[PDB]
Formats: C-alpha cells, sequence, structure tokens
C-alpha cells in the first residue's frame, strides 16, 4: 500500500508536470 | 568643461546602449528558452 501510494504520487506528479507543460504551450 | 560634458553624455549613451543590449539579450533568451522548454517537455514526456 505504501509502494502503491508512492507510485500514485509519482503518477500525479507526472500528470501535474504534463499539465504545466500543456499550460506553458497554450500560453506561449 | 564642454568636452567633459560631451564625454559624460557619450558614457551615458553607452550605458543606455548596454542596458538596451541587456534587455534585448533577456528578450532573446526568453524567446529561445520558450521553445527550449517546449522541447525539454517533449523529451521528458517520451521518457515519462
Amino acid at each position: 500500500e505504501s509502494v502503491e501510494d508512492k507510485l500514485e504520487l509519482r503518477r500525479k506528479q507526472f500528470h501535474v508536470l504534463l499539465s504545466t507543460i500543456h499550460e506553458l504551450q497554450q500560453t506561449l | 568643461q564642454r568636452k567633459r560634458l560631451a564625454e559624460k553624455y557619450r558614457e551615458c549613451l553607452s550605458n543606455k546602449e548596454k542596458i538596451l543590449k541587456e534587455i534585448e539579450v533577456k528578450k532573446e533568451y526568453l524567446s529561445s528558452l520558450q521553445p527550449r522548454l517546449n522541447s525539454i517537455m517533449q523529451a521528458s514526456l517520451p521518457v515519462q
């Protein structure tokens, strides 16, 4: 459960980074 | 005194030209780092 929570946190961080890259591509 | 005032005006014009060159360098650095960050994000998304 701890490993799954860490993997879900890494997946949410990667999704937040992809959303920030999409917002930067939309703003520029 | 007029020659010293002309030299001070030339130094002020050189400082203004250096400030304009720094502003142009910052604008070109932002314009280059925008596509550089886009390429870095496109490279990071394949690794992700």
